[PDB]
């Protein structure tokens, strides 16, 4: 009981999980939840892009 | 270090996305086994210079 341990976890879980996560993160910066717009997700997929564009031009450049 | 993990994780919480990304390391671990085994055996090469 009490979730101890490291049993195996459903789809679901995994992002209801990752959502209070958001949320709170949230809170800690901006001391409101409102979050009529999420900019916590905006700024953190444009590194993920930075780092995928980057890679890229390295297969380009392995290819070559 | 596995005595050390025996007596710690009965006792303690993990979040969701750890456990779901402990059990992904099984897969892992398995797909590389047959590429690799037939690399130990030369199969590619043998092949390639038929």
């Amino acid at each position: 009981g009490s979730g101890y341990g490291l049993g195996l976890s459903t789809r679901t879980q995994v992002t209801g999980y990752q959502f209070l996560a958001r949320r709170t993160a949230m809170a800690l910066t901006r001391w409101r939840v409102r979050m009529e717009i999420e900019p916590g997700r905006r700024q953190t997929l444009a590194v993920v892009a930075s780092v995928s564009a980057a890679l890229v031009i390295c297969l380009g450049a392995l290819l070559w | 270090a596995g005595m050390a993990a025996a007596a710690h994780v009965p006792h303690t919480i993990y979040s969701p996305l750890f456990r779901k990304f402990v059990e992904w390391i099984e897969y892992l671990c398995l797909m590389p086994i047959f590429p690799l085994a037939l690399w130990l055996m030369n199969v590619y090469a043998a092949i390639r210079y038929r």
